[PDB]
């Protein structure tokens, strides 16, 4: 619903054989100029073709292995939207200051509410053995 | 205590309950096992328990004995009538019944004075719940019906 | 760790006076899970099973591959080579009906297995959720005795949970008796019970021994000197006498 | 690896008949002395040969039936053993009309558990391993259906609820904490679990007394191709 | 639960259209071409197949 | 062969579920005796007292 732009993963390869890994090179020439590697990444999972490795660190959306993960931006350019890919970022970074004689209270409360959902039941449903397996044919029935 | 603590008079040391519990209950046959020289005459007692033992189909007993069972459940009943709970966590201590109830009315938040206030009028309505409970396991035979299926 | 102690009983006062008997013998405590996970051999045996079993059946998967389910040979090529097509097909469905139908075994077989892991991995996550980040009044649900903390770590395909434990040793025998009388009223205990060594009467904590002399100021009243059976005659204090004598 | 000694169990026989099997006669297992008798038993299993009964009682460490265990001690220099299983050591408790114990003394333990929380993934090829690089073969396969359509999905449910359950397990915080640069506790020490700065690796002494404890399954993945060529012609298992 | 099932429902008829190798998916047209010595070489991979 | 691989299948899944409920009478044993419970009538009905 968004774009066209699509990214391809070899599994397990030392790629610098793409032309070998796949034999492309008796395919359409569209999987041959894919094949071509634009700019190839490498992952302890393989290795993608079609993304920009990043310096950036963020939350991610789709898994992808080994700790990576990739997305979808625009930011990243002047304008041009692309699909990157890059390590995974676990959150803030914070700390406590810890001291042998000082606590911390409260002072002002605060109240919410949350949702939760389960499903209970599935449909039920049943099945006839010989109409199914035949379907009105007398030499069935025998 | 008397309806289910172990008697020794009985055999095999099983409780009043329990036998009419293994009584009501039927298994498939009134012995787990058909050895080789028992099913050699075909007695109209012999059920399918050992006409499918020719074609390699058995059946195995199970490791613990119902006795040893028996003697494993007594031994809950005999630490928690004498012990309270606090056998549960290391070396048994010994405490006379009526505090433990108080302790356990003091659990759900009523305080203690109550128990010591009526322990007599107590007893009269608890062994009447007891007693009881026999007839609740012979009137119908449709409680059981899990351990049959 | 006072607060700690607070939730199964015993009183605030006994952390702070035997502090360093306390860090001791929780050191030398630590200091045993090295010799006691490295005497057994099984000590991970629950995890190691989990890997066996699924580096072992795909092996005994290829092992199938050389049945020939009632064919004239394994080989593919062979019938190719050898036969002709009026019959070819004949000869090839056995085999494509065998190969076919073993797969589905290993299929419902790892289904079935990840259904467990499943059903594990929930029991694992209920206990790191309950007794690592609180503190339970479950009996026996995580450790044996009372509970007090916990430390997780980590281990290939699995966790292993450190709980510690606090557990009474010694005991001695006493006297009791269930409610006091005095001037026909009948005063009780607003905690812990009445113990006496056969010479006086206190009170003290259910599970740590610590006399205290009777008071007005830790008991109560109730009801009158009649019902109660086995109550015991005896003296009681009032703090504000040696006051109001001024 | 330790002995060499045997014991037969024959399953659900009276054993009087047992002597039926003769060495000469005709029939595979035809072994001599275990047919006839010097010391047999009885359970309501069946038939125990070559095991010595003794009455003393001790926790049994392999089963049998019928409450019956067998076990390897130097009774005498030594040979197999079969006993009655022994339930527990014994106590009794002095009940009285009025008569409470109390404790004085606390001591402090601590004790292990440990938790499996998933399995290896896997996947498989539906026409290679059914085939094997045929070239009609994949023709006559075309006809019979989509076996080869439903068992990818079938694979990838486990494949993606592998990692739900470590995400779930793990991560019941979201921010990322750090300790003090200072460990002292007021007495206490945690020397041994926290992580240890001076390893290369950020784990701690017991997690690296633990990882060499379980011998993992071959992986690595960092090159594959043609290994089982040269010097691995000796092929492993792996590949 | 709503969707999982309703696929795993509709997978079950299209298997109704594959040959199984046999001669054609249609089973009266078996029956009105071979002969009757001949047609139980046939049916039997049909019944099997569902 | 078939008429014996479908018996083993059915046993294994009846299997989890008796699994499934001994390893629930165990927290039973160890929680509603041997110490009170006051999960609300996860014993019993009502207040739980032995
Ligand atoms: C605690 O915080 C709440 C915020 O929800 C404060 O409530 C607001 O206080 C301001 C200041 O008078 C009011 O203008 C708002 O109408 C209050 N409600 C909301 C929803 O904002 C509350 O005052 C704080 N507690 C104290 C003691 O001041
Ligand atoms: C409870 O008993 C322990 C024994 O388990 C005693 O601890 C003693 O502690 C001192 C100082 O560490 C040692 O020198 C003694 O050797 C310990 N006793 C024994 C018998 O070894 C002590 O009586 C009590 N400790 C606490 C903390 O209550
Ligand atoms: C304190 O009480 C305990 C437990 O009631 C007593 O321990 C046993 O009591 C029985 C009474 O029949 C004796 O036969 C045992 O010899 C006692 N000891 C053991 C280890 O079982 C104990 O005797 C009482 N007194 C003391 C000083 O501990
Ligand atoms: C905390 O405890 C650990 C282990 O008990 C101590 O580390 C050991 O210290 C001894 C010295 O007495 C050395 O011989 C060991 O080699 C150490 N082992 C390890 C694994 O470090 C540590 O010193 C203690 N910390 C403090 C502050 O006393
Ligand atoms: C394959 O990739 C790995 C990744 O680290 C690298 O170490 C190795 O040298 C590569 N193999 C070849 C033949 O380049
Ligand atoms: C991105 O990070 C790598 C690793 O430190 C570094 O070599 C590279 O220069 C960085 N790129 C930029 C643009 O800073
Ligand atoms: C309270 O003390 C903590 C350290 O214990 C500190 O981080 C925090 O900033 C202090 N509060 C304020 C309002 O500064
Ligand atoms: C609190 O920590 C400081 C810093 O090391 C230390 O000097 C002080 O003695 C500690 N307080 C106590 C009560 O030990
Ligand atoms: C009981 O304790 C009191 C406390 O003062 C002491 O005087 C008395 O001797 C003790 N008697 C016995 C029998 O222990
Ligand atoms: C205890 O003392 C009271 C005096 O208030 C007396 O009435 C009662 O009989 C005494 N009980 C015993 C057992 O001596
Ligand atoms: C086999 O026995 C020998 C000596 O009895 C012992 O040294 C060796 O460790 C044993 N094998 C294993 C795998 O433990
Ligand atoms: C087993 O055989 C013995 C004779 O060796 C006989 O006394 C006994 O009754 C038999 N028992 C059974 C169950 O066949
Ligand atoms: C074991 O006990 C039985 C029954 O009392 C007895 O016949 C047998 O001789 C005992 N075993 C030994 C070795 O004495
Ligand atoms: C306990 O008291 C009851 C009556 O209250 C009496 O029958 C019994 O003999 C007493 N037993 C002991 C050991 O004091």
């Amino acid at each position: 619903n968004t774009s066209n732009q699509v990214a391809v993963l070899y599994q397990g390869v030392n790629c610098t054989e793409v032309p070998v890994a796949i034999h492309a090179d008796q395919l359409t020439p569209t999987w041959r100029v894919y094949s071509t590697g634009s700019n190839v990444f490498q992952t302890r999972a393989g290795c993608l073709i079609g993304a920009e490795y990043v310096n950036n660190s963020y939350e991610c959306d789709i898994p992808i292995g080994a700790g990576i993960c990739a997305s979808y931006q625009t930011q990243t350019k002047s304008h041009s939207q692309s699909i990157i890919a890059y390590t995974m970022s676990l959150g803030a970074e914070n700390s406590v200051a810890y001291s042998n004689n000082s606590i911390a209270i409260p002072t002002n409360f605060t109240i919410s509410v949350t949702t939760e959902i389960l499903p209970v039941s599935m449909t039920k449903t049943s099945v006839d053995c010989t109409m199914y397996i035949c379907g009105d044919s007398t030499e069935c029935s025998n | 205590f008397s309806q289910i603590l172990p008697d020794p008079s009985k055999p095999s040391k099983r409780s009043p309950i329990e036998d009419l519990l293994f009584n009501k209950v039927t298994l498939a046959d009134a012995g787990f096992i058909k050895q080789y020289g028992d099913c050699l005459g075909d007695i109209a007692a012999r059920d399918l328990i050992c006409a499918q033992k020719f074609k390699g189909l058995t059946v195995l007993p199970p490791l613990l004995t119902d006795e040893m069972i028996a003697q494993y459940t007594s031994a809950l009943l005999a630490g928690t009538i004498t012990s309270g709970w606090t056998f549960g966590a290391g070396p048994a201590l010994q405490i006379p019944f009526p505090m433990q109830m108080a302790y356990r009315f003091n659990g759900i938040g009523v305080t203690q004075n109550v128990l010591y206030e009526n322990q007599k009028l107590i007893a009269n309505q608890f062994n009447s719940a007891i007693g009881k409970i026999q007839d609740s396991l012979s009137s119908t035979p449709s409680a059981l019906g899990k351990l049959q299926d | 760790m006072a607060y700690r102690f607070n939730g199964i009983g015993v009183t605030q006062n006994v952390l702070y006076e035997n502090q360093k008997l306390i860090a001791n013998q929780f050191n030398s405590a630590i200091g045993k899970i090295q010799d006691s996970l490295s005497s057994t051999p099984s000590a991970l045996g629950k995890l190691q099973d989990v890997v066996n079993h699924n580096a072992q059946a795909l092996n005994t998967l290829v092992k199938q591959l050389s049945s020939k389910f009632g064919a004239i040979s394994s080989v593919l090529n062979d019938i190719f080579s050898r036969l002709d097509p009026p019959e070819a097909e004949v000869q090839i469905d056995r085999l494509i009906t065998g190969r076919l139908q073993s797969l589905q075994t290993y299929v419902t077989q790892q289904l079935i297995r990840a259904a467990e892991i499943r059903a594990s991995a929930n029991l694992a996550a209920t206990k790191m959720s309950e007794c690592v980040l609180g503190q339970s009044k479950r009996v026996d649900f995580c450790g044996k005795g009372y509970h007090l903390m916990s430390f997780p770590q980590s281990a290939p395909h699995g966790v292993v949970f450190l709980h510690v434990t606090y557990v009474p040793a010694q005991e001695k025998n006493f006297t009791t008796a269930p409610a006091i009388c005095h001037d026909g009223k009948a005063h009780f205990p607003r905690e812990g019970v009445f113990v006496s060594n056969g010479t006086h009467w206190f009170v003290t904590q259910r599970n740590f021994y610590e006399p205290q002399i009777i008071t007005t100021d830790n008991t109560f009243v109730s009801g009158n000197c009649d019902v109660v059976i086995g109550i015991v005659n005896n003296t009681v204090y009032d703090p504000l006498q040696p006051e109001l004598d001024s | 690896n330790t002995s060499n000694q045997v014991a037969v169990l024959y399953q659900g026989v009276n054993c009087t008949e047992v002597p039926v099997a003769i060495h000469a006669d005709q029939l595979t297992p035809t072994w001599r002395v275990y047919s006839t008798g010097s010391n047999v038993f009885q359970t309501r299993a069946g038939c125990l040969i070559g095991a010595e009964y003794v009455n003393n009682s001790y926790e049994c460490d392999i089963p049998i039936g019928a409450g019956i265990c067998a076990s390897y001690q130097t009774q005498t220099s030594q040979s197999i053993i079969a006993y009655t299983m022994s339930l527990g050591a014994e106590n009794s408790v002095a009940y009285s009309n009025n008569s409470i114990a109390i404790p004085t003394n606390f001591t402090i333990s601590v004790t292990t558990e440990i938790l499996p929380v998933s399995m290896t993934k896997t996947s498989v090829d539906c026409t290679m391993y059914i085939c094997g690089d045929s070239t009609e073969c994949s023709n006559l396969l075309l006809q019979y259906g989509s076996f080869c359509t439903q068992l990818k999905r079938a694979l990838t449910g486990i494949a993606v609820e592998q990692d739900k359950n470590t995400q779930e397990v793990f991560a019941q915080v979201k921010q990322i904490y750090k300790t003090p640069p200072i460990k002292y506790f007021g007495g206490f020490n945690f020397s041994q679990i926290l992580p240890d700065p001076s390893k290369p690796s950020k784990r701690s002494p017991i997690e690296d007394l633990l990882f060499n404890k379980v011998t993992l399954a071959d992986a690595g993945f960092i090159k594959q191709y043609g290994d089982c060529l040269g010097d691995i012609a000796a092929r492993d298992l792996i590949c």
